């Protein structure tokens, strides 16, 4: 297929515009999560350090709401579009229906924008996929996951991005239940996941974890370098 | 390919298409604008190639307001329609603000309106360069807009055919120490100089803007300069 | 409604304008520090009276579309050219009418030329070499002004002139008043100051 | 001025019994003090089952039941399936509200049978909140009908009588008499007098004379 | 109707209102409360024609939490009050009832408290002091004459409680209770009503 | 009247003691001066989780708690979970805010048992939507408001609960000339509200 | 306001006065003088003065990118037309009032716009506040085929007579004069009003006034 | 598998047409900036080389936003002034509907909005304009953002665009320091920057732009510089490199 | 989302050349020529002449339904050049524009001023994607109000001027040679040996010598400002006059 129409139907039905975007994010930066008993880590790299930045400004992780953090991987401006119209939709829903919104439901909504950039000549597919993550209502860890084709699965902790996959089965060769019992171990796993992948060591991977019910504290460059804190745990315990 | 669009840049991040009308502007008629410390004199050729033309029932250099002169070099109903319509926005900002719009809004308000086709895809670019004669608090203005919408001040400059030549004769004869009634000989000696033709009294229509605001040369005049 | 006036003179190289400070809800004073006046260049003043709400949107409105202005010509602007842009605003909300009547004071960017204009509510601009007012005391204040005002008047004089006209008149309404601001436009400063006017 | 609406009188009653649905109107036609005539029914059959009846405004009443109608066929093309009689008192409540803000001077009854098998009426008000009964009156003189409904069918204010349910016969003996009785007080009843009698196995009609004056 | 009032101090600002709505003649809820939760710092008092007033509101709710989220950081109570002006001078044109008149109070780390009086007509105003609904009229007066632009939380408290008493002295209307908030460096602070 | 009155509201009933709220209302539109029924019942049965209630308007009333009966089982489909008496309060509140000065004259409460526990607001045609602890409205409202505020308890017991409401009622309708008919009761109970009864002001006047 | 015209022997001389009353106040003594648009077809107006001016300034603008694009000098009938045509649909809404007058290749012309858009080629109309005396002045010594001075004086005479017998009018009187060749700034062209001398002598003495703050702001 | 009209997606996902956008940006006048401790400065340089151009008046790429900010530019000029047209546009909507001036960021987004909204529906070409913000506000003092045709932008405490605009980084980012960069001590390792990256031609103060971003007395003062102190520094840079022997 | 332009710099219009010449301009202009026809306008101090060929090759046709003269105004008229259709159109759009014109603004439409409208309009054809230049050139005549009458010519193109004589059709090039060789020597044209030149010129050009029925011919003229059309009751008794020499 060329041009118009620009959302074809592939000889065997391969949406070309859907796997094209697909295939955005591969090079897109690698993002992971993992949904915890009470903690949850949302931990993401930035393997193109440009150590001359601001780092605020070039963080993946967002935050939606008083419930409601992300990463993403791919277009970072159509990512940003999509924060911003999930946030103008979370506080009409907090205004209407007012409540704290469920996870699902946010999780939902972009999956519903996401695919309903897919009619309308017009409009090309977004080139993001998410993490959305956030405790509920009732206190429960709650994980979410989209793709731009426009499902909205729920994973116990994914990986997304570039070697997205590596990661993925790492996790649950080691995801288990004596795992996630002490948040600092949770959070290990998400450092040892991205060292399979990372720059060679705690260099420019950005997380922020979202215990119950408290709020997004950002996990900093403490004194002891949060960071390279866990960091060297798994440096000089992984023998 | 990637030269059909206007739509697509070059794999080399260059637009093919504003390089195309830029040489059709480069193929158009000579035209020439000089800056004075008292005034600005736009000259350009006439090419009515048989003598059944008249030169005067259409013009070449178009008056905007008291003190606005245009000229072109490319293909005349682009010039027209953009005279026609330049007209409408100093008419505004006349209508708007009690005063008349000076020079800069002016090229402002045209460099704007072509830029806009070039970037709309489905419509040629503008396929006309423009040249602009002004005197703003009593101060001579001189602007010249590229069919990419870019508008540039020159002293003084020179467009159409072989206007290369043209630009390096300005480069060895003009001072800013200059007037009006010699910068019109001189201008009127940058033509001849690429004139290709034997300058009659009828082949150059010339305009000047000083604080008495812009007006044309009648072609009386034109013979009249030339005498001497 | 609301209540409130505002007035300008010129005078050698040297224009004065002034507005009181009452902000009232048709009976009633709200408070004492009320902004009418309002800068609209290094040398140009705005004053409004009327309704509260058209003046604090006029007001804002002049802002955006003057920096626009600013931002564009690169230039101070001209007080005409200000009085012009006014002289619009108002119009296209012809069927809105914003109960509004603005007064104009400047000088000249390039020669601090003494100017002073005002505005009919749709605008109609009244260009006087001498002053005008605007809001309810406007008869009163006409009548000082038409007597106490004199040809070329050096600034100190100016401000006294003014400061005379709005403190007999504003005494005399009694939904204005409480409280009278001045500006004194001259060719290098600017002096504002406060006048000890009957608070009641 | 313009005034764009206009009583045109008329009065329309309905009943249910156990394997009927009486609906009753006249045809007394007026506007002003005049009769334009004396033979326009009230009353007009929807479908085998359900029969409806209109007073009031006259113009009101001719585009309600064609719309009616245009909606019947719709519903039966698009559901395969005659629309119940429930579904069409629904569908009038909607309709008749959709002119919120315009209101359809007309007031209506329904007479029909159930899918159950067994008579209902439901009664309406010009906007369109409709209630189940077991007997209703519309239109000018229904004031004047509807206390001794009431007494009769309703046994309201009645003692130690025994309540005989109201039986086809006399049903029919009822509206009969209460009309006759209604056309010398009221002035837009008269004239004529039309009766559909819905059953289990069709539509019959009937219609008598009443007072011409 | 009802009835709000304002009262800033050297380096807080103290709000109190009645919690009493009507339908004709009876108080429906008791235990009414008319202010509402801008976002950290800003507390926002609404009266006016019923209806108008909690959706105007919430809408600035919804405006303001919107701009904290996508920001981060947190909107000035001088920037709000001024979105606040605009938003309702705009809808004055095209919303004939719109009724809603306002008493913004807020704390800025820079400039310290700050209240705002806003009558209906979107007419925005700095105040020391302010107050709004008819008991303004009676009570003005009272918390001009103990007024200093230095009070301390507790003289502040006292005044308002003079306020309150002269209301339930003179005004022709029941308004037995009275929610009261104050506003400062830490937050906001309930403190108990004033209950008769 | 050219069709267009429909109600001025009659004698509504609800509040929220610690067994669930109780609802109860009567049944007597007032065309005028002319009854047009008896048995107009004006409790409404919005779902097996939530209950209306008609007054100051029929038509209106009944139409736009309709619409709402649809809006909520969408919610309820969407959401896979029932929706919050609040949020329905909500969109029956948003709802009705248009067509604001348009002439609706709804007097509606919303009532439910929902995760927070009772659920009590009333909304009406001019926007008000307000919580609480007890509520009446209509023409016999106020008389309703008198027996009702000295009847009520949060811990009364579920039968006495009935009385007042049974009292209540019939002292309203008994002032009024434009309340009247039989009397409805409507429990909310744990989750499924019940019918409790529909009897009659004659009857209850034998009974007091 | 009392505006007037005539068509003389060789052009129009227009007529019109400078005050302006904003209520029975006088807003100007010099009223923002009422001689408008580009050469030879100068009109002057009345009635709701601020949409006069904003209308003038529109057909003004309308009609001179028109004769740009010409190249000739424009008409009088064109720009009355264009009056007509917008001073119409704003009907039932405010418009205006005008004396159109010009004189171009078909000699003078002068026309009466009104503000629903009636309009009529007359030699000589009068409006205004005391258009009434205007005219009667007119209609009293008007004689077709007058010379440059006799119309001047006419006019002048014509407005004199509404400035001391109106309430609404009476300034310095204007005279506007377009021929075919010439055209002539009178502005203004004879004043009958002397403001009094002012026998008080208050010379406004310094420190008459306290001040409470004094807030300087160096600049240059 | 084949590229065109700015809304199709190649077998990467990568947009071709803003890709080639960011081509002309390495053929635009180079143009870098320098996050300071107390100011911002900002470099450029003229393609001007014609002595027939004229009035150089206030600026010939550094365009001025609202009261305390300014951007500069590189790519298609027009572009440009339409985009510059549009910023003033929304910062003053932005004061007027809030009465502060725009925070930096918000300006930024606000605008990279729309430069990527023209990489979605529609067909027309994007912006071929990269560009640069300087400007403060009271949150977090003296910001420097970069813009990108794609929408993507950054806070840079030294950032440059066009030409060699990656040497240009490379040697900034082995010469920059975390906070002792003073504004003239910056100036002057700005001009050694540029010196390097600048092309064959001797480097002249008739090539420059600088422009600085400074504050004095509660207000924020951008200016021009003028010619003479830009001799003064150009000829200091080439004294000092005659210590670099 | 319409089919779009086909791929290629002849294939449409709005793509430039690399020299950014108009290729489909220049198929209308040679698509001009269908139909064989070719006109002749010429004009005196007195008169306005148009002339052309009335080819009839049916005489299942009507001499009086097939023509080319198409009265505009009562004073201005018209010939046409070109396919039939586009003609037809531009016909009936002048006749609407010059009727606009003067309701508008209250007089007669100058012929420079029609001819520059129809121009615009035209032009705006060749700035669009799916419109096609109407592929006719369309001839003025008229007396304005001093400067007699005028000849004007406008094109596919947009392109127009003022013509003491001019003329369009196949034979173009050789009837302009004749026509410059005509005006440069004997220029009176009075009304007789005026424009009857131009019949000679058509003559010459094209064929032996015409009988009426195959010329079309209207005038205007100064004393008597009617746009009207001669006859074989008049204008063969001009061709016997110019038979005779």
């Amino acid at each position: 297929s060329y041009d118009r129409a620009i959302t074809v139907f592939s000889p065997d039905g391969h949406l070309f515009q859907v796997e094209y975007a697909q295939e955005a994010v591969k090079k897109g930066s690698t993002a992971v999560g993992v949904r915890g008993r009470d903690i949850v880590v949302l931990g993401v790299e930035k393997k193109s350090v440009a150590k001359l930045q601001d780092e605020r400004t070039v963080r993946k992780i967002c935050a939606l709401d008083d419930n409601v953090c992300m990463a993403f991987a791919g277009l970072t401006a159509d990512a940003r579009i999509v924060i911003n119209r999930a946030r103008v939709e979370c506080q009409s829903h907090r205004l209407t229906v007012e409540d704290p919104v469920t996870v699902e439901y946010i999780t939902r909504y972009i999956a519903s924008l996401k695919q309903r950039y897919t009619q309308s000549n017009g409009r090309r597919p977004f080139g993001i996929s998410a993490l959305i993550v956030g405790f509920d209502f009732d206190g429960t860890p709650r994980l979410y996951q989209t793709d731009p084709s426009g499902t909205y699965h729920a994973w116990k902790a994914n990986a997304i991005g570039r070697g997205a996959k590596s990661v993925r089965e790492f996790l649950e060769k080691n995801y288990t239940d004596e795992a996630i019992e002490t948040d600092d171990l949770t959070i290990k796993l998400v450092i040892k996941a991205l060292l399979e992948v990372v720059q060679s060591g705690g260099k420019n991977i950005e997380l922020a974890v979202m215990r119950r019910d408290q709020s997004l504290k950002i996990l900093n460059p403490e004194e002891i370098e949060k960071y390279v804190a866990e960091i060297e745990k798994e440096k000089e315990e992984n023998e | 390919g990637y030269s059909f669009s206007l739509t697509t840049f070059s794999p080399s991040g260059k637009l093919v298409q504003i390089e195309y009308a830029l040489a059709a502007v480069a193929g158009g008629a000579p035209s020439v604008g000089i800056k004075a410390a008292n005034g600005v004199v736009l000259a350009t050729e006439k090419k009515q190639k048989s003598i059944l033309y008249d030169e005067r029932s259409v013009h070449k250099v178009e008056p905007i307001t008291k003190h606005i002169g245009l000229v072109y070099s490319g293909m005349g109903p682009d010039y027209r329609v953009l005279v026609h319509r330049a007209r409408k926005l100093a008419q505004q900002y006349y209508l708007v603000y009690q005063e008349p719009i000076p020079t800069a809004q002016l090229v402002q308000r045209v460099a704007s309106v072509m830029q806009e086709y070039t970037q709309s895809g489905g419509v040629r670019p503008f396929g006309v360069s423009l040249l602009i004669c002004g005197w703003n608090e009593g101060r001579p203005y001189l602007f010249q807009s590229d069919p990419s919408g870019a508008y540039f001040a020159w002293k003084a400059t020179a467009m159409g055919k072989n206007y290369v030549n043209g630009k390096t004769f300005l480069e060895k004869r003009y001072n800013e120490d200059l007037e009006l009634e010699d910068a019109i000989h001189t201008a009127i000696l940058t033509l001849k100089e690429s004139f290709e033709g034997q300058m009659t009294e009828d082949n150059i229509e010339v305009g000047i803007c000083n604080e008495a605001g812009f007006r044309r040369l009648t072609p009386t005049e034109v013979k009249d300069y030339l005498a001497a | 409604y609301n209540g409130g006036a505002v007035m300008a003179m010129k005078g050698k190289n040297c224009v004065a304008i002034a507005a009181d400070r009452r902000f009232g809800i048709q009976a009633q004073m709200v408070t004492t520090d009320f902004q009418k006046i309002f800068p609209m260049g290094d040398r140009l003043y705005i004053g409004l009276a009327g309704l509260a709400t058209d003046v604090q949107t006029v007001a804002q409105r002049l802002k955006f579309r003057l920096n626009l202005y600013e931002l564009k010509e690169g230039r101070q602007i001209k007080p005409y050219t200000l009085m012009s842009m006014v002289a619009n605003l108002l119009y296209e909300k012809r069927f809105g009418p914003y109960y509004t009547e603005p007064v104009i004071a400047g000088l000249d960017p390039k020669t601090f030329k003494p100017f002073i204009c005002s505005l009919d509510l749709i605008g109609c601009p009244m260009v006087t070499d001498d002053f005008v007012v605007s809001g309810t005391c406007a008869e009163q204040m006409y009548g000082m002004c038409e007597s106490l005002w004199e040809p070329n008047m050096d600034p100190d004089h100016l401000f006294e002139t003014i400061s005379q006209a709005m403190l007999n008149a504003v005494d005399r309404d009694a939904v204005s008043g409480m409280g009278v601001i001045v500006h004194i436009i001259e060719k290098d400063k600017i002096t504002t100051r406060t006048l000890k006017a009957r608070m009641d | 001025r313009f005034s764009p609406y206009v009583f045109n009188g008329g009065t329309i009653l309905a009943i249910a019994g156990e394997d009927f649905a009486i609906v009753a109107s006249d045809t007394r036609l007026s506007e002003g003090f005049s009769i334009h005539t004396r033979d326009s029914p009230k009353c007009y059959k929807l479908t085998d089952k359900t029969v409806i009846g209109c007073s009031g405004f006259h113009g009101d009443c001719l585009t309600l039941t064609k719309i009616i109608e245009a909606r019947l066929k719709m519903y039966k093309h698009s559901n395969n399936k005659a629309m119940t009689t429930g579904a069409i008192a629904a569908m009038l409540s909607t309709i008749l509200y959709s002119r919120r803000f315009f209101p359809y001077y007309v007031y209506n009854i329904i007479g029909g049978l159930d899918e159950e098998g067994k008579g209902a009426v439901y009664s309406f008000d010009p906007v369109g909140s409709y209630q189940r009964d077991s007997f209703k009156a519309g239109g000018s003189a229904s004031a004047m009908l509807q206390p001794l409904l009431d007494n009769q069918v309703g046994f309201k204010n009645m003692q130690n009588v025994e309540h005989v349910p109201l039986s086809l016969d006399r049903a029919m003996r009822l509206v009969k008499d209460v009309f006759i009785s209604a056309a010398e007080r009221d002035v837009y009843t008269g004239d004529a007098l039309r009766i559909c009698i819905v059953t289990k196995e069709g539509i019959r009609e009937e219609t008598v004379s009443l007072r011409k004056d | 109707m009802e009835y709000l009032i304002g009262i800033q101090g050297p380096d807080y600002v103290l709000v109190a209102s009645d919690r009493v709505a009507a339908s004709n003649i009876v108080q429906m809820k008791d235990d009414h409360d008319k202010m509402f939760k801008m976002s950290e710092k800003i507390l926002l008092l609404c009266v006016g024609e019923a209806g108008d007033t909690v959706q105007f509101a919430e809408y600035i709710q919804k405006n303001v939490q919107l701009y904290k989220m996508r920001n981060g950081y947190e909107l000035s109570p001088t920037a709000a009050a001024n979105f606040t002006r605009r938003n309702l001078a705009d809808c004055l044109r095209s919303r004939t009832p719109y009724h809603v008149n306002l008493l913004l109070a807020g704390y800025d780390e820079h400039e310290g408290p700050a209240l705002y009086y806003m009558d209906y007509l979107a007419a925005l105003a700095k105040a020391p002091f302010a107050a709004h609904g008819y008991g303004a009229f009676l009570t003005l007066s009272i918390l001009d004459r103990y007024y200093t632009p230095t009070i301390s939380r507790e003289r502040a408290v006292e005044l308002l409680r003079k306020c309150l008493e002269e209301l339930q002295k003179r005004f022709i209307l029941n308004l037995p209770t009275f929610s009261v908030r104050i506003i400062d460096k830490n937050g906001i602070h309930d403190l108990d009503n004033i209950s008769f | 009247e050219p069709g267009i009155e429909m109600l001025h509201g009659t004698t509504t009933l609800a509040f929220k003691f610690r067994h669930g709220v109780i609802v109860a209302a009567d049944s007597r539109a007032t065309a005028g001066a002319y009854i047009a029924s008896q048995t107009v019942k004006k409790v409404i049965e919005i779902n097996p989780y939530l209950l209306g209630t008609m007054a100051g308007g029929a038509a209106d009333c009944s139409f736009w708690e309709r619409l709402l009966a649809r809006q909520c089982r969408i919610y309820e489909l969407r959401n896979k979970e029932r929706i919050s008496v609040a949020a329905a309060s909500k969109l029956l509140a948003n709802m009705v805010y248009q067509y604001k000065g348009m002439g609706l004259s709804m007097g509606t409460m919303i009532c439910g048992w929902d995760k927070r526990g009772p659920g009590l607001y009333y909304v009406d045609s001019e926007g008000n939507r307000i919580s609480g602890a007890t509520f009446s409205v209509g023409s016999g409202s106020v008389y309703a408001y008198g027996v009702m505020d000295r009847g009520y308890s949060y811990d009364l017991e579920v039968e006495q609960a009935y009385d007042l409401a049974r009292r209540a009622i019939y002292q309203a309708t008994y002032r009024d000339a434009y309340s009247g008919g039989a009397v409805n009761l409507y429990h909310v109970r744990e989750d499924g509200w019940i019918r409790v009864s529909s009897d009659n002001v004659a009857d209850l006047h034998e009974k007091y | 306001t009392t505006i007037a015209g005539v068509v003389y022997k060789d052009g129009i001389v227009l007529g019109a006065d400078t005050r302006a009353t904003e209520g029975m106040v006088v807003a100007d003594k010099n009223c923002s003088k009422i001689h408008f648009i580009s050469p030879n077809i100068y009109c002057c107006g009345a009635g709701t003065a601020a949409d006069t001016d904003m209308t003038t300034q529109l057909i003004s603008s309308n009609l001179e990118l028109h004769s740009l694009s010409t190249g000739r000098l424009p008409r009088v009938v064109t720009a009355n037309r264009m009056l007509k045509q917008m001073l119409f649909r704003y009907q039932g809404y405010i418009g205006a009032a005008l004396v159109l007058g010009g004189v171009d290749v078909t000699g003078p012309h002068l026309y009466s716009i009104y503000p629903h858009g009636s309009t009529d080629k007359l030699p000589y109309v009068t409006m205004g506040s005391g258009s009434l005396a205007a005219m009667a002045v007119f209609e009293d010594k008007f004689r077709p085929d007058m010379e440059e001075e006799e119309a001047k004086n006419l006019v002048s005479e014509a407005i004199a007579a509404g400035i001391f017998n109106d309430l609404g009018s009476g300034s310095n009187i204007d005279l506007c004069v377009i021929s075919k060749n010439k055209l002539d700034f009178l502005r203004p062209y004879t004043v009958p009003n002397k403001k009094g001398t002012r026998l008080g002598r208050y010379r406004c003495e310094k420190g008459t006034t306290a001040v409470l703050t004094e807030k300087i702001t160096p600049l240059e | 598998r084949y590229d065109s009209r700015t809304t199709i997606f190649s077998p990467e996902g990568r947009l071709y047409q803003v890709e080639y956008a960011m081509e002309a940006i390495g053929h635009a006048g180079t143009c870098l900036g320098i996050l300071a401790n107390d100011g911002v400065l900002l470099a450029a340089e003229r393609r001007n080389i014609h002595k027939l151009l004229d009035e150089v008046f206030f600026s010939e790429k550094i365009y001025k936003l609202n009261e305390d900010m300014a951007c500069s530019v590189a790519g298609i000029t027009s572009d440009a002034n339409v985009l510059t047209n549009e910023l003033r546009l929304i910062a003053q909507r932005y004061l007027l509907q809030y009465q502060e001036p725009i925070p930096c960021e918000q300006l930024v987004t606000a605008l990279c909005d729309i430069k990527q909204a023209y990489t979605q529906f529609g067909g027309k070409r994007p912006f071929g304009v990269s560009l640069l913000y300087i400007g403060w506000d009271k949150h977090y003092g003296f910001q420097l953002y970069q813009s990108d045709p794609s929408g993507n932008y950054g806070g840079w405490k030294a950032t440059c665009i066009g030409n060699n605009s990656a040497a240009a980084v490379s040697m900034l980012k082995q010469d920059y320091k975390e906070g002792e960069m003073t504004l003239k001590s910056a100036l002057a390792l700005a001009i050694k920057v540029l010196n390097k990256t600048m092309d064959v031609s001797k480097l002249s103060a008739e090539k420059v732009e600088i422009a600085t971003l400074t504050r004095e007395n509660g207000k924020t003062v951008i200016r021009v510089l003028k010619q003479k102190e830009v001799e003064q520094l150009i000829k200091k840079h080439e004294e000092e490199e005659a210590k670099a022997e | 989302m319409s089919r779009g332009s086909s791929a290629g710099f002849d294939r449409h219009i709005t793509i430039f050349s690399p020299e950014g010449r108009l290729y489909q301009v220049e198929y209308a202009f040679k698509a001009i020529n269908q139909g064989g026809l070719t006109s002749v306008a010429v004009r005196g101090k007195d008169c306005a002449v148009i002339v052309t060929q009335k080819k009839v090759p049916d005489k299942l046709l009507d001499s009086s339904t097939v023509t080319h003269l198409f009265k505009i105004t009562e004073n201005i008229g018209c010939v046409m050049t070109g396919m039939t259709a586009d003609s037809r159109s531009q016909v009936q759009r002048a006749r609407y524009e010059a009727a606009n014109w003067k309701y508008k603004y209250g007089y007669e439409i100058p012929v420079d001023m029609l001819c520059k409208r129809i121009a615009d309009i035209s032009q705006v054809y060749t700035q669009n994607a799916e419109m096609r230049p109407l592929g006719c050139c369309m001839i003025l005549i008229g007396i304005d109000e001093e400067q007699g009458p005028q000849v004007y010519k406008c094109d596919p193109a947009g392109y127009y001027c003022g013509f003491k004589a001019t003329a369009a059709g196949v034979k173009q090039t050789e009837s302009t040679s004749f026509l410059e060789k005509k005006v440069k020597k004997k220029f009176d044209w009075t009304f007789e040996q005026t424009v009857e030149t131009a019949i000679t010129c058509l003559s010459t050009v094209l064929s032996i010598d015409f009988k009426p029925s195959e010329i079309e011919v209207g005038v205007v003229t100064v004393e008597n400002p009617k746009f009207r059309i001669l006859t074989e009751a008049e204008i063969d008794a001009h061709l016997v006059a110019l038979a005779e020499r």
